[PDB]
């Protein structure tokens, strides 16, 4: 309970930070995936070809819903 | 009081490791997508696009007198305003309510890079038309911006009108006319001005955002105010710090208040409805015409459009 | 076609990195083994003495 | 000069994080596929 | 013994926070890699189709 | 060298290789229960 | 560039699949060496650890390492 | 209105069954379509003369 | 709500029905072929026949079967 409880401490500030740095990392990714689609179409006006392509957002949200949904409680 | 044991604080955390490293090792194979993608068009991007842009013979000032000089369909005529003015090309829209005008902003596909510096506002950008089937004549329009030393010329010639139309993602459109239209020259930053508004889209040059009121909606309004790019930054923000910018990075150029009811040259989100996560910056940035559709859509199609005003 | 020869360097990307891989298992194994050794060569000195009696 | 070299062949290794990532995916595409056996089973 | 696993039950989990953070700081470095390979797809597309 | 020296210890990484590791048998265990599911099943 | 990057690769396991047998073989010694050195202190300490010590399996794998040389 | 959110159940697995069996044969078959291929190896060889 | 989505997976099943019951037959004499293209190869032949008379008979039914769906 001093080697016990000095660890599902020490290992639970070391989740749930994780979890939170990781969502920040998620977001930067949903604008990079969107920033890209962008940029990418841009093109046809410039380039041979363009390439044919789509975002799946359904997903990103999806396990956004997650996280979301499993900071309950430490 | 030791019933302050938990076991499932040990049999419940492998579960925040399912769920945590899922994540992760998606977000491992997605950066794995956006890699070979920009690279293949990496690829693609070592040859142009190519186009035969045949002119017609029928020139004119504006694309009024070249339908009145029997230019009689749409697609791209070579016109001059001015004699010392160096000619330039066009697409002019010879179907819309009587034909004559002359288009000066489109969008319909994202084919083009609208975030864009202060000087190629000034000139202007993208692709005027583009050919068609079994055709020589570039029958179909390019996304473009004209520029801002082209349309501030074109309007202080004398009574210039101004359409504005769009499309929602579902099939829907409507038109913003506006009997008046005014842009200054560089020195006094090409600022507009416009009255007369008409039309199913709602005034919002003028009026600001229709879900927005008193002083909330008098800082949405573009009417009397400056234009600004990215680089270039003068919006009705007067409170110094460049963390109050209308315009930042791979954000369009256009005439910002504080900051904006509708931006025609904001990014191409497809599919419509766009949120706070997907955008570059957190900001409204996209093709947006609040009167009509909201905060967070940007729209399909959207064309500027130019006639002089001759007392109908 | 060239389309047989297309994912054959998408196929031999995966196997330049398997095989920079396996000999990457084996390096750190020929590195634990030795590192075993070692400790072993501690329980030899341990197991001299005789019964104390 | 001296350090940089068995440096940056340290780098591998992302080898392993993707190597992990084959294997994960691998298996995780296998879990689906029980567990559907396995009501298409009882079903 | 239930404090036996209680702790090693705990190096498995000590070095998996450890693991899934080697993911992260390892994404974050091959995401700054992308975006500056973006801005050079930017770079090339500028000019408009050639007539 | 000041700094060069310890920052390489923590590229000397294993649990890199071993989640790997923890994942391939997970994987082939997967595998061989699967294989008996599809018999399950199919008879 | 595809017969050039393949017999570039059979080279590379055979000058690392010999090194899969030679340490497989040294870890036959050692799994082995190690159970004589265990009782080897069965008379010096408390304890002696009552081990299993198998090869059925050292040398089941040791005929697929082999029979996959025979091809190549 | 009662067993009229109970017999879409009684007739769901009536469809996950019966999509079970479609998926096995289409399997079958992909199956029964290599050991084709070895009885046309097998069927050139003329008559031992 | 649910007897609607019910038809949609009760099609997609019935329109890949009928394109296993091609297959089938396809087979089935594609079989018939390959086998009498032994009779010159083997020893013996496999004295069969072919009944495709059920084929389409029970092409007569589904089809027989696919009657409206719900959009009126």
């Amino acid at each position: 309970i001093e080697v016990l409880k000095r660890k599902v401490i020490e290992k639970v500030q070391h989740i749930q930070l994780l979890q939170k740095n990781v969502r920040a990392q998620l977001v930067d990714m949903k604008r990079l995936e969107v920033d890209i689609d962008i940029k990418i179409r841009s093109c046809r006006g410039s380039c041979s070809r363009a390439l044919a392509r789509e975002v799946d957002l359904k997903d990103y949200e999806d396990q956004q819903k997650q996280l979301e949904q499993v900071i309950a409680k430490d | 009081h030791q019933l302050y044991i938990d076991e499932t604080v040990n049999s419940n955390i492998p579960t925040n490791l399912r769920v945590l490293r899922s994540i992760l090792e998606n977000l491992r194979s997605k950066i794995q997508k956006l890699e070979s993608d920009v690279s293949a068009q990496m690829e693609y991007c070592r040859t142009p696009c190519t186009v035969s842009c045949n002119i017609p013979v029928v020139s004119g000032k504006e694309c009024e007198e070249i339908i009145r000089k029997g230019g009689e369909t749409s697609e791209m005529y070579l016109i001059q305003p001015d004699s010392s003015v160096k000619p330039y090309r066009v697409y002019c829209d010879m179907n819309t309510e009587n034909g004559g005008w002359t288009v000066i902003q489109n969008r319909q596909d994202g084919s083009v890079d609208f975030g864009r510096k202060w000087d190629p506002y000034k000139q202007g950008f993208g692709n005027v038309a583009t050919n068609t089937d079994g055709k020589n004549y570039c029958g179909l329009p390019g996304e473009y911006w004209l520029g801002n030393d082209k349309i501030s010329q074109l309007t202080r010639m004398g009574p210039t009108e101004l359409l504005i139309e769009m499309e929602d993602w579902k099939g829907d459109k409507v038109k913003a006319h506006y009997g008046g239209f005014t842009v200054q020259n560089e020195a006094n930053k090409y600022q507009i001005s416009v009255n007369k508004y008409r039309g199913t889209a709602g005034n919002a040059l003028m009026d600001g955002a229709s879900q927005l009121m008193g002083e909330n909606r008098t800082m949405t309004i573009h009417n009397g105010m400056f234009f600004s790019t990215y680089d270039r930054d003068n919006d009705g923000w007067l409170t110094s710090d460049p963390r109050k910018q209308c315009s930042k990075e791979d954000g369009g150029g256009w005439w910002y208040n504080r900051c904006h009811a509708a931006n025609p040259n904001g990014r191409y989100y497809w599919g419509g409805q766009y949120t706070w996560d997907m955008a570059k910056h957190g900001t409204d940035d996209g093709v947006v015409w609040m009167n009509w559709k909201g905060s967070w859509y940007s729209m399909r199609k959207m064309s500027m459009k130019i006639r002089p005003f001759f007392p109908q | 076609m060239l389309e047989e020869i297309m994912k054959y360097e998408a196929s031999i990307l995966t196997h330049d990195s398997s095989i920079r891989y396996l000999q990457e298992i084996y390096n750190s194994n020929n590195q634990k083994i030795v590192n075993l050794k070692e400790k072993v060569a501690q329980l030899e000195a341990q197991c001299q003495e005789p019964c104390k009696d | 000069r001296l350090e940089k070299e068995l440096e940056e062949k340290k780098e591998a290794l992302e080898l392993a994080i993707d190597q992990a990532s084959r294997d994960y995916h691998r298996a995780t595409a296998l879990e689906k596929e029980l567990e559907e056996k396995k009501k298409a089973l009882e079903l």
